[PDB]
């Protein structure tokens, strides 16, 4: 087994070389540069809407591109599409399998996707010649639970699963186009770049990877956490992303510098993060927690700026509209709230 | 696959009673509201009655109130209209129209092939000044409709509908809420307006675009149609 | 809605109908009994689920007994990490754990040192003391009784438990195995374990499940009344 | 020979990732800060808007 | 009228009524505050407790009307019609506190003996229709409390009373005996059957929670026994030997003692129902 030993040594020395290059490229910190600018004021955000109707725990939600409609998924076997202005319910889709824990809304507004412990991603046609919502496709290529899914267009979707892989699908043919492998751990979250050329993922191996959709290759790997990564989100610029783990910390990574920039943590906080999101300008970083609260961070100074406390159970999902007017939080108490 | 077929009609003695029925197939009947729309010979359209999904809400036109009643049979996918004390001006063709109401829907998007009833012998006023426009293929034409009251609601949308009736056929939706194209309409129809004056533009007119154009307001009940505007070669 | 247009009022009516349907479905689903079935591959889960009712990730089995509808969920196909989805089953009526008596001496194919019975005991300890199941009853089934009778005469139970000091007869060995399994529970007062030996029993395991579920339902009712 | 394929693929991936170009941390931080104050007026969360144009008033 | 002329009643009642008013209002107020402000989901078996607490609160509201009346030697100083709604919430709120004793005790019988019965899964909008057809029949029962006169005037003082003397027929006597005896049988039957069924659960019984829950079933029954037996028994004894008892001052001394004992049922109901329960919310 001398070949295996020499391969292990070569891999270790390559990792050491990469670490040394990252360290040599590291001059100063984000905090030192940012200390010049004035801090953001205290954030006073209030509940504006309360959406009722789900009769079990809520696991996921996604905003529409019009910043008015949204979709929510609950383990009562229901998908509900809401009108956030009038609080009205537009559609209620019954699910074949009630163990759903992800959902996505197509940018064209014509389709909705959901999946869970059935290892199947279902596609629903909202605009039908009849008056009902129909299933248009079922994608059944995974061997583990579905954790996340995001549309690229009306014909392409990217899913992540518990089989440690991510896959790109052709909806019309129902076949996998590309497979992304390399995590060696349960992949829990996805985040698409604004230009849709790349996407990032976070897995239970406490690592994050950047993939090229066209080439199907892993370009960069980021390792700064010591526990499972539950959520991930691109910076609005497209050159950074934030991760939330079970070690009660959030981190900011840079693609061009290829390393960590800043950490958001507090001694009084010991619970894990379930969801993260950015504001339109990227100045505010919103993270959901297991302590029933959602914290608003200052992305440039790592100083907490506000607290959203209106739920009496775990905050499971977050969402900010495309125009940046409102923020939505889901929870295990079966309620959605719109904060502004 | 959507289809609507009506039954009933024929010669009627004045003061008699009949029941019109329509049968639906190819869509979720219980999820749609139902309207009855009347068109007298050589005359424009006139709304009659409306029954909501779930039968919670029912409206009538003041002309037929008390004499006409409307009902649904959801398991059998049927719509009814029982008429009593029929008089001379009830003689017309009766259409059945489906409509669904939620954020972004398209009401009045399918009309049935109505049947003919022959009987022996304030409200918003929508007006179209022009009654005929001579057209030739390849030419752009504009149709104008005017409203007595402003149709712009405080929510930000205007409740104006444009319909087309080809000779010998049923009315077809073209524009809903003054700017939106229907599902199967070519991108040569455009609509615009401001409060009380509205216009419909047909760029690159073709031989298929010949018929009568009707404007409708959906701001409040009763629903009123404008006069026709016929295009001829 | 005095400030609403006709289309807005129709949309509100549609939303009301949707709310009514959601409420009715939720009330219909509240009368079901949900069971989480756990164990190992050779434990006998298939035999139990066959007796109950005379790559997918979860299998749902529906059956009825005495006008009561039961829903059983099998998660044996999920080879991913259990801690990432076990919380979805919090709030289940009861857990059914299947163990084979005859596998006290056999070793797992994957690991030679590991014994099947100790692996089952480790899994039972992990599930019973889980923080999502601090108040959930457990129904324990011992699945291979006749094979236990055959193997106990030709081989002592001391090979599995070196500290077993008792007669190699079936009754004492079965009692020792049951007490070893029951000693893993730590709450004791909060939750209880139901045990039932099965070889070829006919329409008797269903009655046992019914009795345990009735006890759980009575506890829930007493919590609801506040008399608790 | 069973575990040599995965190790060789890992070494290939490490070789590919070792050839990426890197910019200084100061440049990335300055770009992020420039984007942050360059879009501050368009973000309604930290700069509240009057109830005239707030749809959730 | 007849003239008892006994000041011992006038010196004994104000203690009992003052103690009842000062210890019975805060508990029911806290229970009412916790029922609505400190709860999120309204499932059945909670509405009945809410209505019982409301009935107790309504008794506590009108209780102080007679703590000064007995101090001035049975004189109704103010009002002639106000002694028609001052004895109306003493048969509306005293009989609407025995009905919801038979409801909470019949709802617990269907959750221990018939756990899969349909009555166990009814919606909050159905029990709201039962508590709105019992609480109205309670009013229908006591219309004559508002459609008759009660004041009887004496030389120096006026006495407004309804449990006065003689042989009051078909009302305030017959309804009294039935509304005592008939609910008692149902409560005893339910309490015995619940304990009998709950003891047969050989493995549920090992928990001390079941033992506490079984003791609190008998506590309610014995409290109901010891708080209403004197009131019925005294009136029965007066009714029997009413020939000789020409409103004897000793007899009228006892019946006013027993009704004060009845007035302690709404004292004890909060402490027995809401305070001794781990599952109900906390008030710091
Ligand atoms: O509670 C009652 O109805 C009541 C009625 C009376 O005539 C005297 C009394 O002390 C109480």
């Amino acid at each position: 087994q001398s070949e295996l030993d020499q391969l292990r040594q070569e891999a270790e020395q390559l990792k050491n070389q990469i670490r040394d290059a990252r360290k040599a490229c590291a001059d100063a910190t984000l905090s030192q540069i940012t200390n010049n600018i004035d801090p953001v004021g205290r954030i006073q955000m209030r509940t504006r809407r309360t959406l009722r109707g789900h009769l079990a725990k809520i696991y996921a939600m996604h905003w529409g591109t019009d910043s008015r409609l949204l979709v929510s998924a609950s383990q009562d076997g229901k998908l509900i599409i809401w009108d956030s202005y009038t609080t009205n319910k537009v559609h209620a889709i019954p699910l074949r399998s009630s163990w759903v824990m992800t959902c996505a809304y197509a940018p064209s507004g014509n389709y909705v996707a959901c999946g869970g412990l059935d290892n199947i991603c279902s596609i629903y046609n909202l605009k039908t010649r009849e008056g009902n919502v129909r299933v248009s496709r079922e994608l059944a290529g995974h061997t583990g639970y579905l954790s996340c899914c995001r549309f690229l267009d009306d014909n392409q979707i990217v899913t992540s699963s518990g089989d440690t892989t991510c896959a790109l699908w052709d909806i019309e043919t129902g076949q996998q186009t590309t497979t992304f492998t390399g995590h060696t751990g349960d992949v829990m979250s996805l985040s698409l770049a604004p230009d849709t050329r790349l996407f990032v993922s976070g897995a239970c191996d406490a690592s994050a990877k950047l993939w090229d959709v066209r080439e199907g290759m892993c370009r960069q790997t980021f390792t700064g956490h010591e526990s499972d990564i539950n959520a991930i989100c691109f910076f609005p610029n497209g050159n950074a992303f934030a991760t939330g783990s079970d070690d009660a910390t959030c981190r900011l990574f840079d693609l061009r510098a290829d390393q960590e920039l800043m950490t958001y943590s507090h001694d009084n906080i010991i619970c894990g993060i379930t969801s993260v999101s950015f504001s339109k300008s990227g100045r505010l970083l919103l993270a959901g927690y297991d302590d029933f609260n959602c914290n608003v961070w200052d992305a440039l100074k790592a100083d907490r700026a506000g607290v959203l406390a209106g739920h009496d159970n775990r905050v499971s999902c977050l969402g900010v509209t495309d125009d940046g007017m409102a923020v939505a939080t889901g929870s295990w108490d079966s309620f959605l709230k719109i904060w502004n | 696959m959507v289809q609507l077929v009506e039954s009933g009609g024929g010669l009627v003695q004045p003061g008699g009673s009949r029941k019109l029925s329509c049968s639906a197939s190819g869509f979720a009947f219980s999820s749609f509201g139902m309207h009855w729309v009347r068109q007298a010979p050589e005359k424009g359209l006139e709304w009659v009655a409306y029954i909501s999904s779930g039968s919670g809400t029912i409206y009538y036109a003041d002309t037929v109130k008390g004499r006409f009643t409307i009902s649904r049979d959801d398991p059998k996918n049927t719509l009814f209209l029982q008429m009593t004390s029929l008089r001379s001006e009830d003689t017309a063709m009766y259409y059945c129209v489906r409509s669904i109401y939620y954020y972004g829907s398209s009401p009045f998007d399918f009309w049935g092939q109505g049947t003919t009833l022959t009987v022996s012998s304030s409200d918003i006023v929508m007006t179209q000044a022009t009654s005929s426009v001579p057209v030739t293929p390849g030419e752009s034409v504009s149709i104008s409709c005017r409203s007595s009251k402003s149709l712009l609601h405080s929510n930000g949308n205007t409740y104006l509908y444009w319909f087309l009736q080809r000779p010998g056929q049923s009315p077809q939706l073209l524009i809903y809420r003054m700017s939106n194209l229907a599902s199967g309409v070519p991108d040569r129809f455009s609509g615009s307006g401001s409060g009380t004056a509205f216009t419909l533009t047909i760029s690159r007119l073709e031989a298929e675009d010949v018929g009568v154009y009707y404007c409708m307001q959906h701001l409040e009940y009763p629903l009123t149609f404008g006069a026709g505007t016929k295009l001829e070669l | 809605g005095c400030t609403l247009s006709a289309e807005d009022k129709a949309a509100v009516e549609r939303s009301k109908m949707i709310d009514r349907n959601l409420r009715e479905d939720g009330e219909k689903a509240a009368r079901e009994v949900k069971l989480l079935l756990l164990g190992a591959g050779e434990s006998g889960k298939n035999t139990i689920v066959k007796q109950m009712k005379i790559t997918t990730g979860i299998v749902e089995t529906h059956f009825t007994f005495k006008d009561l509808h039961f829903k059983m969920f099998d998660v044996g196909a999920q080879r991913s990490e259990r801690k990432k989805w076990i919380h979805c089953f919090e709030g289940v009526t009861a857990i059914i754990f299947c163990v084979a008596l005859s596998d006290y001496d056999l070793v797992l194919a994957e690991d030679e040192e590991m014994n099947r019975m100790h692996a089952s005991m480790k899994l039972f300890d992990s599930i019973c003391n889980n923080k999502w199941f601090t108040d959930t009853s457990i129904i324990l089934f011992l699945n291979k009784k006749d094979l236990f009778e055959e193997k106990i005469k030709k081989s002592p139970l001391t090979i599995c438990y070196p500290e077993y000091a008792g007669s190699n007869t079936y009754e004492e060995a079965a009692a020792y195995i049951q007490c070893q399994f029951e000693d893993l529970n730590k709450r004791k007062d909060t939750k209880e374990i139901y045990t039932h030996f099965t070889c070829s029993t006919d329409t008797k395991n269903v009655q046992f499940v019914f009795d345990a579920v009735t006890d759980v339902i009575i506890k829930n009712n007493l919590k609801d009344c506040g008399l608790f | 020979t069973a575990s040599i394929a995965q190790a060789r693929k890992l070494v290939e991936q490490l070789k590919m990732e070792a050839n990426i170009d890197r910019i200084k941390v100061s440049k990335a931080a300055a770009d992020l800060m420039a984007y942050c104050e360059a879009h501050a007026k368009e973000d309604p969360l930290l700069t509240p808007v009057p109830a005239s144009e707030n749809p959730f008033r | 009228c007849c003239r008892i002329e006994g000041d011992t009643i006038s010196q004994v009642m104000p203690p009992l009524l003052i103690v009842a008013f000062v210890l019975g209002a805060l508990g029911n107020g806290v229970a009412l505050c916790g029922f609505c402000f400190h709860m999120k989901t309204w499932k059945p078996s909670t509405v009945y407790l809410f209505n019982l607490a409301v009935a107790d609160f309504l008794l506590m509201i009108c209780l102080p009307f007679r703590t000064d009346y007995y101090l001035r030697r049975r004189h109704w100083a103010f009002g002639d019609i106000p002694c028609r709604v001052g004895l109306f919430t003493l048969a509306m709120n005293r009989a609407g506190s025995i009905v919801f004793l038979t409801v909470v005790a019949a709802d617990r019988y269907f959750k221990v003996v018939h756990p899969h019965h349909a009555v166990n899964t009814i919606s909050t909008r159905v029990a709201a229709g039962i508590v709105c057809t019992l609480w109205a029949l309670v009013i229908l029962g006591t219309v004559y409390l508002l459609l008759e006169n009660h004041l009887c005037v004496q030389e120096t003082a006026v006495s407004c009373e309804s449990f006065i003397m003689e042989s009051a027929n078909g009302w305030h006597d017959i309804m009294f005996q039935l509304e005592f005896f008939m609910p008692l049988g149902i409560i005893l039957f339910c309490s015995f059957k619940i304990v009998w069924s709950l003891r047969r659960r050989q493995q549920l019984a090992r928990q001390a929670r079941m033992k506490k829950a079984t003791r609190f079933i008998m506590v309610v029954a014995i409290v109901f026994i010891t708080c209403y037996l004197p009131s019925v028994s005294a009136r029965l004894y007066f009714l029997w030997t009413v020939p000789s008892s020409a409103c004897d001052p000793s007899v009228h001394g006892a019946l006013h003692i027993t009704l004060s004992f009845t007035y302690m049922n709404s004292m004890l109901d909060p402490l027995v129902y809401y305070f001794s329960s781990p599952s109900f919310p906390k008030f710091y």
